[PDB]
RNA sequence: UGUUUAUAGCCCUUGUUGUAAUACGUCCACUGGGGACUGAGGACUGCGGCUUGCCAAGGAUGCUGACAUAAUGGU
RNA sequence: CUGCCGAAGUUUCCGGAUAGCAGAAACUCAGAUCAGUUUUAUGUGUAAAAUGAGAGUUUCUAGUGGGCCAUUUUUGGUAAGCAGAACUGGCGAUGCGGGAUGAACCGAACGUGAGGUUAAGGUGCCGGAAUGUACGCUCAUCAGAAAGGUGUUAGUUCAU
RNA sequence: GCAGAUCUUGGUGGAAGUAGC
RNA sequence: GCGAAACCACAGCCUGGGGAACGGGCCAGGCAA
RNA sequence: AUGUAUAAAAAUAGAGGUAGGCUACUCUCCUGUAUCGUAGAAGAUGGGCGAUGGUUGAUGAAACGGAAGUGUUUUAUUGACUUGUCCAUGAAAUUCCAUGAAUCCAUUGCAUACGACUUUA
């Protein structure tokens, strides 16, 4: 299945195996926008990344993740410049995604990657000594959207455990239920 | 090995809980929270039994799963008797004046050697030092005699002919 | 853990020309391997490798290397079938096996019970 | 997929030679071209007799008489390196000989770098005696306290909705 | 708007190439649903076609259609291969293309 | 722990139905569907089968439509 | 402008005459001879079976009448490399697929087209094609695509 | 029967409104 | 206000590698407004 | 464009819910092929029955939503619709696919390759 408009989190996300998967979809006329981007995972472990980043100049992983893709995309050709725009990285969820769904990428998940006992860096953590200085607010945000989510997510349990217990009386739920549902 | 296993028996503290991969070993002396995400080994609690489980751990996750259990043991006495460590000070011409402030949370050392610039060591948290420190981490004990000593440091000075500074006695628990 | 390999646990096979069946590991070969057999006599007693397994919280007692007509014995005897359907699990998977198999005039008759259901909205 | 092939083979019988002695050997080939090959090459290092001077009588290939009973097998194998000339031999937990066989020429290619041409099969036998078995993982499989989760999980339909559970 | 869409959903990855020579006369579609060569057999035969507007009013409309059939599969993850009767543009990559269902055979 | 079918049984050996079945390998002048690209040739022969006629046998013919009073086309 | 054939690129004696290659003609034969052929066998050569192809002459006439690379063979070498002769092919008169790109490497040698399938090489993305399956090994804090190591991985052997 | 010959003849640009007067 | 001559295949960001220079064109790149 | 439909966090090596007084519980996971919506001449005419509810449109704003709040509800009333259960007509020969301020300006020296700059006007 795919959208006009599709939002992936990054949380627990591989960035090589993120990129890849966004690559192809990118070029498939698909605008892909992705948030939490600073919670992306690399295989090695902090030490290695950070002297990566040492011999290489954007601080955001935003950015990062972009400039990634950027090389990994046909830059040159215009068509490649086109995909381009069609792709928003964004640290956190701003309000205009946070109140939509937020699908996952199976290929780039670590915990079906990575073996246990991998170390493994944060982009987050591991930018916020090279010149990223908004750890805290962007964390603060994060606390204050999930508590208002979390709230809602209660009065959406709630309101689904009405409705569950008003199917579970409806009496027509089990006359054709020779069907499965 | 594909399936390796300690066991360790839990004191009578009031509280082992192990949940969510933090041990919140709550005895008679107090309550202390130590975390253990660092290694993956699973957790076993059946009763006043905790055993530690690799499976098909490497070596180094073998060695790690034996420094927990060290771990774990000292915590466990910690929170049952407690640590203790001694130290006495050393001097030869000038004595050093030592301070405690904050109910020992705060020592200030003056005259060392006769230096006129007093260093101020910090104690660890669940630690009060009267030279003894008692507390419920022996990690934490350990942590700030170190400091104490490295305070305490001779810079430039001949260590064979100048004996002054401040090592520790002794070590072991309070109860 | 719920869910540990020992012999006599029921498993699941997800990925083979068996899918959707259930079957008994018998006895431990490897640790990539198992030999499991099943009371369906449409599943002959065959190897299977542990990525195309699942683990099933249900756990049955059976002897090391027995034989399949024990098995069979045992199966019976722990009343091994309508146990596993009980569980909620096992009902989604019938559910799912049922719902791929509706034809079109089917389909409508779920659109005119669902659009039924849908009438209620009191409370 | 190898399959155990027996080859007997002898000399070509001539006036100064009537009668040919009869060399058997239980050598394991992907298919029957290929176990002729290596019998040939095989007496050619040990009685020194051309492909011209003798000739195979029979090839046929042996099934495992008990597949679905979970065995011990112990392969000694001499290998090529750099020095030209090394022994090894191992022991395998598997319910097929040629399983064993497929097993470990997987970890010869894995931890010396083995080819096919480097590899002779020399000895083969069964493990029965929990005596008999040495190498350490092989024994911790043997006690009837084998019991472990599942490991190396891992489970286009691309775009999961939810988080996987990843649990039981 | 519920209704109508009697075709199935498709995009138009790319031309059948080389690593550098292009042959623009077919092109590969990727059919959602479909994702494997034996699948894809369900879909081989069936009717593609590009559907576009432009401004020019034509016979009174605006909607220029390109027709296709699908011809084989294409790899293993459900890709075809579809000829139509203009060869695509090159700037229609990423687009959908439209898999009514005739002709038929079920 | 040691123990020998018990208040689980297993394994091995025969015995064991049998000509078990499956799998593998190979053949069918066995058969049933899906899809694509081609129509070169221009009376008659020939070679075959069915039974003079007929046919899938020495290369495509039918049924239809729409467009044409634009579609297909070219630059 | 198109079509067909198309070398030689060097022996050998000695600026040349030869030759050779390519042609062009005239001849006689396929029941006749042959082959950068392979066997059989007699003593590697020679002679007499298979596999193929029709084979042999005479005349007269254009062009060439360099090399590079690679393989090998040797001799010495000579700091060490290497050099020196050869040996045989390929390029040279030859485009295309692959090798990131790149004249020597891997494939394959070319009328214009349609379909089909492949070779070498590839299937994470750029990039056409499985983020295939099974099994291990690799942790690098410069990976990866002589040795030392409180470096591991599997371990082997010997001691208790 | 032309694309070349620092080709012959004629024409015409950039340089350039430049060097400048 | 009056007004040349010289020159001119065509151009003009580099980074590297590209075996024969290769940078002035080729591929990887960034740049490129 | 063709349903242009969908909001928890967080472990994943245990999480979530469920319930009891953080301590003892239980249940689900093992995905979305899920769930919601999708019935009518693009969805007709009326007759009902049945809800007497539901679906919404129209406006009258209330709160929430700083971030990029610009959208989430709450509704107040009204307008319709309602295939929720049903009927009776109706919808076609296209009789096989193609669809007003500011700048220059003056002032200005606080400037000064030249603009700029600099107040005033």
């Amino acid at each position: 299945e795919f959208q006009k408009v599709v939002v992936i989190d990054a949380k627990g996300h591989l960035l090589g195996r993120l990129a890849s998967v966004v690559a192809k979809q990118l070029l498939g006329g698909q605008k892909v926008v992705v948030v939490r981007c600073e919670e992306l995972n690399i295989s090695g472990h902090f030490f290695r990344n950070k002297l990566k980043y040492l011999a290489y100049h954007f601080r955001a992983p935003s950015r990062i993740f972009q400039k990634a893709v950027r090389g990994m995309l046909p830059h040159k050709t215009a068509r490649g410049q086109a995909a381009l725009e069609h792709l928003q990285a964004v640290e956190g969820i701003p309000p205009p995604f946070d109140k939509q769904k937020r699908v996952v990428v199976p290929a780039a998940l670590r915990v079906l990657r990575l073996k246990p006992g991998r170390k493994y860096c944060t982009v987050g953590r591991l930018s916020s000594e090279v010149g990223w200085k908004y750890n805290d607010i962007v964390a603060k945000l994060e606390e204050r959207r999930k508590v208002k989510s979390a709230a809602f997510y209660q009065a959406k349990l709630a309101k689904q455990k009405k409705i569950a217990s008003a199917k579970e009386a409806s009496p027509v739920n089990q006359k054709l239920s020779q069907f499965g549902y | 090995d594909i399936y390796k296993d300690e066991t360790l028996t839990i004191p009578k503290g009031v509280t082992v809980d192990i949940k969510a991969r933090n041990v919140t070993v709550t005895g008679p002396r107090g309550t202390l929270k130590q975390n253990l995400r660092h290694v993956d080994i699973e957790m076993k609690k059946q009763g006043n039994t905790i055993k530690f489980i690799v499976w098909h751990g490497s070596r180094k996750h073998n060695a790690c799963i034996r420094s927990v259990y060290s771990i774990i043991n000292n915590m466990i006495i910690g929170v049952t008797q407690g640590f203790r460590y001694k130290m006495r000070l050393v001097y030869a011409h000038f004595p050093i004046n030592i301070n405690l402030t904050e109910n020992g949370t705060v020592v200030e050392i003056r005259n060392f050697l006769g230096e006129r610039i007093t260093r101020v060591i910090k104690c660890l948290p669940g630690v009060t030092v009267s030279i003894i420190l008692e507390g419920n981490s022996l990690e934490n004990v350990s942590q700030s005699a170190a400091n104490i000593k490295q305070i305490c440091n001779v810079r430039n000075k001949d260590i064979r002919k100048f004996l002054d500074g401040i090592y520790v006695s002794e070590r072991g628990n309070i109860e | 853990f719920k869910r540990y390999v020992e012999v006599g646990r029921v498993v699941l096979v997800t990925k083979g020309e068996y899918t959707g069946k259930l079957a008994v590991i018998v006895d431990i070969v490897d640790h990539k391997r198992a030999l499991i057999d099943s009371p369906c006599s449409e599943f002959p007693r065959q190897v299977i490798r542990y990525g195309s397994v699942v683990l099933t919280h249900i756990v049955m007692k059976l002897p090391r290397g027995a034989r399949s007509g024990i098995v069979a014995k045992k199966w019976k005897a722990q009343d091994v079938c309508n146990k596993w359907a009980s569980s909620a699990w096992a009902k989604k998977l019938e559910a799912k096996k049922v719902r791929s198999q509706l034809n079109d005039f089917d389909r409508f008759a779920v659109m005119r019970l669902k659009k039924q259901r849908r009438e209620q909205v009191n409370v | 997929a190898l399959k155990e092939y027996q080859v007997v083979g002898r000399k070509v019988p001539t006036e100064h030679e009537p009668v040919p002695k009869l060399f058997r050997m239980r050598l394991f080939a992907p298919n029957e071209s290929v176990a002729k090959s290596r019998y040939w090459y095989f007496l050619k290092m040990i009685n020194k007799v051309k492909k011209a001077t003798g000739e195979i009588v029979a090839i046929n290939e042996i099934s495992e008489p008990k597949p679905l009973k979970a065995k011990v097998f112990g392969i000694w194998i001499r290998y090529d390196s750099r020095s030209g000339t090394h022994n090894m031999y191992k022991e395998f937990r598997d319910t097929t000989r040629v399983g064993a066989v497929e097993a470990m020429y997987a970890d010869m290619a894995a931890r010396h770098r083995a080819r096919f041409r480097s590899i002779r099969i020399l000895k083969v036998v069964e493990v029965e005696k929990k005596e008999d078995v040495r190498r350490n993982y092989v024994k911790q499989l043997l006690n009837p306290h084998l019991k472990f989760p599942l490991p190396h999980r891992r489970t286009k339909k691309v775009f999961a909705p939810h988080r996987p559970s990843t649990f039981y | 708007a519920q209704g109508h869409r009697l075709y199935v959903k498709a995009k138009h990855l790319s031309f059948q190439r080389s690593k550098h020579v292009i042959h623009p006369g077919t092109s590969i579609v990727k059919i959602e649903g479909c994702d494997s060569k034996e699948e894809a057999q369900f879909y081989l035969g069936k009717r593609v076609c590009y559907v576009y507007k432009s401004s020019k009013a034509v016979r009174g409309s605006k909607i220029r259609v390109i027709w296709g059939t699908i011809a084989r599969p294409h790899g293993n993850s459900g890709a075809v291969r579809a000829r139509f009767v203009h060869n695509l543009p090159a700037k229609t990559f990423g687009s959908s293309l439209r898999v009514m269902l005739y002709p038929s055979n079920i």
